[PDB]
């Protein structure tokens, strides 16, 4: 079919595969290990020293809706805005509260 | 009820990442360049880990603007290697990888990185020469400057290299002579003092929070809305277009969220997205989950025009907010954007002792840089958090760059062959002799 015989010469005019990079030296080999992470790089050096904690209290929202959340269940360690969404937290699917916690970056794994 | 008396929904599809159209080498580019005068010509790469920007420092903005990922694969079907590396990428087999490591502004997938620079010089025109500028992280780290060093000078053979900061870049093409610069991007948001053109590096700070990670946190949410099963796949290329479409920096937040899902006027302060659907006495009115998932209107499961539709609500506001509030919001458990440059302003840069008329010469110029500043009213919001914690009557003025992402581009184009540029070159042969970690300190770069 036309559609499927343009699809691939819409491919082949993309592909840069087919193209022979003159400009390239073709001695010149990378190290396959050079991906490495930047835990790893950090950790090589045994200034991405930047960062900076807080001390300001921390308001507390709901994790549902986002809503100023009065009240932290003791069971689900959620925060919840009104009784309604208590209802639906406490009926929440068996792995669903630590996706809640996870939106925070909270893990109890 | 007033839900049979609201108007009817609008509506708006779904954006994505898409590919649009081959563009060929750029041959009247190569043709410039040898026409201009000798040693005023640099190829210039503003290597965004959002958006890889090349062209030619003569010229007034980029030729190329790509993402920075590859796809390469056989097609079992055809037997032979297909290779991507940019929109001709479509983000149709999305074998993607990405140069970055994901929500970081560090290179790590060399391999990605180097098929880049060759889709950059292939489209530039270059057929076998001439300098590069190109732009780094701040503190980037010394062996990611190694390798990129090692592929520019060793792969490509380029005569000379030098690199600066995006950030910088841009405050200096909007004439900045003495500020704090304001940076927050798709890797994450910096504040930077700068004083006399010269960065204070010694005094930046980087939050790790930026327009990817707001995509991230934007798909969590909408996965927890509708973690009974949204239809449609969900991906953090649409919640990106969602974040730049829809959300905004509240000018105050608690006071704006309490009401925000207030069945009255919650008609117009939801915004609804369509996925591409296949055509085949107490109750939800007094629901709150049904306002915050359906809004005011009834919903039911039989239609598919009413199926696949996220409801934004409450993100629409508390997705940007996470740059004020990191801990609270999202856990990042990092200062505020507000705190991080009241700590610079009030306490580094009057105790810093070279410096002169602290803080109020820096006041008369906070500088906004980098597209995840565009959200609306990010200004106000910053001027007035700053406004609280500077003394009385202090001079505070902030500014948005013209032009917040291609600016940063635009002032590396500018200074690419200035005098103070071509000091700060490093030669092939300096690089034989000190290796890629070796770099000419000055005003727009790394220490
Ligand atoms: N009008 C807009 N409003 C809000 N966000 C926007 C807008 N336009 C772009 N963005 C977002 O801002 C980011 C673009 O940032 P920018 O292109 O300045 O960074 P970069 O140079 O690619 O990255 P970095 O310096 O972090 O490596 C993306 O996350 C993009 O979705
Ligand atoms: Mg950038």
């Amino acid at each position: 079919q036309s559609a499927q015989a343009a699809h691939q010469a819409l491919v082949e005019q993309l592909d840069l595969h087919s193209i022979h990079k003159t400009f390239r030296n073709p001695n010149w080999r990378p190290n396959q290990r050079r991906n490495k992470t930047i835990k790893a790089i950090l950790g090589e050096s045994q200034t991405n020293i930047e960062s900076a904690p807080s001390l300001a209290p921390m308001k507390h929202y709901c994790d549902v809706t986002g809503l100023p959340a009065p009240y932290l269940d003791p069971k689900t360690r959620l925060r919840y805005h009104n009784k309604e969404i208590f209802a639906m937290i406490r009926n929440l699917p068996q792995g669903m509260g630590e996706q809640f916690l996870e939106a925070r970056g909270a893990h109890t794994v | 009820e007033p839900w049979k008396r609201l108007p009817p929904p609008t509506v708006y599809p779904v954006k994505e990442a898409r590919f649009e159209k081959y563009i060929p080498p750029q041959l009247d580019g190569r043709e410039r360049a040898l026409a201009q005068p000798p040693g005023q010509v640099a190829i210039v790469i503003d290597n965004g880990s959002h958006s890889v920007r090349a062209g030619w420092n003569f010229e007034d903005k980029p030729r190329l603007a790509i993402p920075p990922i590859m796809s390469k694969y056989r097609d079992r079907k055809m037997g032979k290697t297909f290779s991507f590396a940019g929109s001709d990428c479509y983000a149709a087999r999305s074998h993607i990888r990405n140069a970055f490591e994901a929500g970081t502004g560090i290179v790590s997938n060399w391999d990605v990185m180097e098929h880049v620079l060759d889709y950059v010089f292939v489209k530039l025109g270059m057929n076998e020469d001439m300098p590069i500028v190109m732009t780094e992280a701040v503190a980037n780290l010394p062996y990611s400057r190694k390798s990129m060093s090692e592929i520019i000078f060793e792969c490509y053979g380029a005569p000379s290299l030098v690199y600066g900061i995006d950030s910088l870049f841009s405050f200096r093409h909007n004439q900045g002579q003495t500020g704090l610069v304001v940076s927050s991007s798709y890797s994450a948001t910096h504040v930077i003092p700068v004083y006399n053109r010269k960065a204070l590096l010694s005094q930046a700070i980087r939050l790790n929070w930026g327009g990817w990670h707001m995509a991230e946190y934007m798909l969590k949410l909408l996965k927890l809305k509708y973690y009974t099963g949204f239809p449609g796949k969900l991906n953090s290329s649409q919640t990106e277009h969602m974040v730049r479409d829809f959300c905004y920096v509240s000018l105050d937040y608690d006071r704006e969220l309490a009401g925000y899902l207030d069945w009255t006027g919650l008609e117009d302060r939801e915004r609804i997205v369509q996925y591409p659907y296949t055509e085949e006495q107490r109750d939800w009115s007094k629901s709150l989950l049904h306002a915050f998932r359906y809004g005011p209107r009834p919903f039911d499961p039989s239609s598919q025009a009413e199926t696949h539709r996220v409801h934004l609500n409450v993100e629409r506001i508390r997705v940007p907010e996470v740059l004020f509030q990191p801990a609270a919001i999202a856990g990042v458990d990092q200062a505020g954007l507000v705190e991080i440059a009241g700590d610079i302003l009030c306490q580094r840069l009057p105790s810093l002792p070279g410096i002169q008329d602290a803080p109020d010469a820096f006041l008369r110029d906070v500088f906004l840089t980098g597209g995840n500043t565009l959200f609306q009213n990010f200004d106000e919001r910053l001027r007035q958090g700053l406004m609280a914690l500077l003394p009385v009557g202090a001079p505070l003025r902030v500014r948005r760059a013209q032009d917040a992402i291609l600016d940063a581009w635009r002032g590396a184009a500018g200074w690419a062959c200035t005098e103070e540029a071509k000091a700060a070159w490093i030669t092939r042969e300096e690089y034989l002799e000190k290796g890629g970690e070796y770099i000419k300190e000055h005003d727009l770069g790394n220490a």
